């Protein structure tokens, strides 16, 4: 969750896209 | 920065980064 906010959609961190 | 709300969103700018590249 902090670490990584993912693993499956394209993320690096901090994106959880919104939108892309 | 704490992470997401801090950088409102963490927009995908439209690449690869924390809140987006130049890219």
């Amino acid at each position: 969750l902090e670490a990584i906010p993912c693993s499956i959609p394209p993320c690096f961190a901090f994106n959880k896209p919104f939108v892309f | 920065a704490v992470g997401i709300g801090a950088l409102f969103l963490g927009f995908l700018g439209a690449a690869g980064s924390t809140m987006g590249a130049r890219s």
